[PDB]
């Protein structure tokens, strides 16, 4: 499921500006 | 259409304009001093340094005080950045922005101080419980779309709309913090900023841009709400530049045919045709079928009754708050950095 490829993604932490 | 209730937000936007402009041309500066206040407990890191609790000790009040090292500001080439953050915040007024109550510097630091939001961040409420109902999705896009209507009449562009930057209040409400990308600018800006999951293609792709970006953010910002993830992801920004160039997006099962409609508007790379750079400008986002239940006078009022609360034990607890490893705050003998930051 997308919602489980999200969860397994290294990007569900808080996300820093460029 | 242009009626009686266009003309009225019309009104309160050229007055909101007037009192801005005062403030905007005259900043307020040197307002407080470091030994106000004690520091309690660190709320939210970044690149430049971190977000702190902090009690007024001569009223008793409880703060955020942002913390920026000067010197860290210049490494990263973020000095007008700086300038722009602190001189807008200073100006604004509106209900869903975050109250700058104090400024000030040292040889060391500079220093923003805040209404302390004791709810968390949206991020942390979002990630815990997975995704928003869409009624929960649409409260709160709603008090967005009424902020960028007061920023952009003040030609500014936010540029990092983010859960992370949205703080729950105590009455449920949305208030916006960091304005660290935010700019004044009529016509377009050129500058490679934001965050990767929310860049518009015309940013990633080098072109001027305009407030229209922000648009776009909003669009990521209601996906990410209401399907738990954000509609273009991946490991590295790289590949998620390349999927949000692309053209295209897919939608989970459950999202009504109203969202899956005004989300194809806004995440729309022709910007000839994204919602809130047409002809009708905000309109058309504010009339669209998946707002129809929204009372926009009632939501800027702040009457209406929020999906939740949030969780108070007193006051300066920060239990809606991660905890974060507490560094030391170091006042150098010698000024740093006195020239470029002249004007904070
Ligand atoms: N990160 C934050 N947490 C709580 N209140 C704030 N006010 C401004 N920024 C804040």
């Amino acid at each position: 499921t997308t919602y489980a490829d999200f969860i397994a993604s290294g990007r569900t932490g808080r996300r820093n500006a460029i | 259409k242009k009626g009686s209730e266009q003309e009225s937000v019309k009104e309160f936007l050229a007055k909101a304009k007037e009192e801005f402009l005062k403030k905007w041309e005259s900043p307020s500066q040197n307002t407080a001093q470091l030994d106000h206040f004690d520091r309690i407990k660190t709320l939210g890191t970044g690149s430049f340094g971190r977000v702190m609790l902090v009690k007024h000790k001569e009223t008793g009040n409880h703060y955020a005080m942002k913390i920026l090292d000067k010197q860290k500001v210049v490494k990263l080439k973020q000095i007008e950045h700086t300038l722009n953050e602190k001189r807008i915040l200073q100006a604004v007024n509106f209900p869903f922005l975050v109250k700058l109550e104090f400024s000030f510097k040292d040889n060391s630091n500079l220093y923003m101080v805040m209404e302390y939001v004791p709810g968390g961040e949206m991020f942390s409420h979002l990630r815990r419980i997975g995704r928003f109902s869409e009624p929960h999705a649409r409260f709160y896009a709603a008090q967005i779309v009424l902020t960028f209507e007061y920023l952009h009449s003040l030609d500014l562009i936010y540029r990092d709309l983010k859960p992370e930057n949205l703080l729950i209040d105590q009455q449920g409400y949305i208030q916006v913090t960091d304005f660290g990308f935010a700019k004044r600018v009529k016509g377009r800006t050129w500058t490679l900023c934001g965050t990767p999951e929310y860049l518009a293609p015309e940013i990633i792709l080098s072109k001027g841009y305009n407030k229209a970006v922000d648009w776009w953010a909003l669009g990521v910002l209601i996906y990410e709400m209401a399907a738990g993830y954000p509609p273009f992801f991946a490991d590295q920004p790289i590949q998620i530049y390349e999927k949000i160039v692309s053209g295209k997006v897919r939608f989970p099962s459950h999202f009504s045919s109203d969202l899956k409609d005004l989300l194809r508007n806004l995440l729309q790379v022709d910007l000839t045709k994204r919602f809130g750079n047409l002809k009708n400008g905000v309109n058309d986002i504010k009339n669209h079928k998946w707002f129809a239940t929204t009372d926009w006078i009632a939501i800027y009022q702040r009457k209406v009754e929020a999906p939740f609360i949030p969780k108070f034990k007193g006051p300066g607890d920060t239990s809606n708050f991660d905890d974060y490893e507490e560094e030391e705050i170091r006042v150098s003998i010698n000024e740093k950095c006195g020239k470029e930051f002249t004007e904070f």
